[PDB]
């Protein structure tokens, strides 16, 4: 459904 | 002093009453809790840097005392919406700092806020989606146990029949996470495209989270075209064999995810699709011929059978063409 922004997975 | 006043309408928000010999005095208590969560809900949104050290555990426990509950087989939704709304902008507020907040939103919390996704109330699972796609995205700590916790509810669902009402708004998220995936993807991530996303296909009650689950698997043939080859395969393989307007989902999907397709690999597939894409213009369903035919108003579609009609022509029309 979209909506939510992307997360950028980056090291954790 | 400003902070402590906060706290104390905090503190005053985890007080939760009941009269039955009194609905005036209960009305009040109501409208006095609602109005000290409106009081807060602007203060934080619009002052800056009033979010300071001591806060954090307040509002933890304020929202754990609230919403932390047993769904029962809500009424006071008014109530708890302005938790949700609040502790959603105490999270996006630009003095929010996870590191303090990462000692009183722990693991516990995280898992106690999955249990509400179970709750029958599509607003309030809306708000239980906004808000722990905040937690993943500056609880980097967190972005680990969550995805085991989800990778887990998934499971219980296609496999125990651990019915959940909180799919849907559950693949909502990992489309979210999928699309910032990083360089190579790690084969914990492509098992659960595979063993867990494509399994999901095959549950009956695919009709109410179809829409997010197709978003999900486009989503990593987008990072990665590499997958494409056994994500189509599979679908040929949950594909309702039985004529049913069920696979006007399955069209949805294969129409979307041939929009995102590499030629080099929609070569891979192509013949074992049209199979069955031609299966689908010849059903006894208007709704399911209908839609297959709406392929070809898809110019890049086009293309991709013009560039290879030595191959599908044969298998659409085979009165007409011959190998």
């Amino acid at each position: 459904f979209s909506g939510l922004e992307p997360i950028e997975e980056e090291p954790e | 002093d400003q902070e402590k006043l906060f706290i104390q309408k905090l503190r005053q928000c985890c007080v939760l009453f009941d009269f039955v010999s009194d609905p005036l005095s209960d009305l009040k208590w109501k409208e006095v809790k609602r109005a000290a969560l409106s009081e807060m809900v602007e203060y934080i949104t619009h002052n800056r840097n009033v979010i300071t050290e001591p806060i954090y555990p307040e509002v933890v426990h304020m929202f754990a005392v609230n919403m932390f509950r047993t769904l029962p087989p809500e009424a006071a939704w008014p109530h708890l919406q302005l938790v949700y709304e609040f502790f959603l902008r105490f999270l996006e507020s630009p003095d929010f700092q996870p590191n303090i907040a990462k000692k009183y939103i722990d693991q516990k919390f995280v898992l106690q806020l999955l249990e509400l996704f179970d709750s029958e109330d599509p607003r309030e699972r809306d708000f239980l989606k906004t808000t722990l796609h905040r937690i993943y995205g500056k609880f980097l700590g967190l972005r680990a146990y969550i995805r085991k916790q989800i990778n887990n509810i998934f499971y219980r669902f296609i496999y125990e029949t651990e019915h959940h009402n909180g799919i849907a708004e559950l693949l909502e998220i990992l489309g979210s996470i999928i699309n910032g995936f990083a360089l190579p993807l790690k084969e914990e991530h492509k098992i659960f495209l595979l063993k867990v996303l494509l399994p999901l296909h095959k549950v009956k009650s695919l009709s109410v989270y179809h829409p997010q689950l197709a978003y999900c698997v486009v989503q990593f043939l987008e990072k990665d075209s590499t997958l494409t080859e056994p994500v189509v395969m599979a679908l040929l393989k949950y594909w309702p064999k039985t004529h049913s307007p069920k696979e006007v989902m399955f069209l949805n999907e294969l129409e979307e995810i041939l929009d995102v397709i590499e030629p080099s690999e929609f070569v891979k597939i192509m013949e074992p699709l049209f199979r069955q894409l031609a299966k689908c213009v010849s059903s006894p369903h208007f709704q399911v011929a209908e839609r297959a035919l709406y392929y070809w108003n898809n110019e890049y579609i086009m293309s991709l059978i013009s560039d290879n009609a030595a191959k599908i022509l044969p298998i659409m029309f085979p009165s007409l063409y011959r190998n």
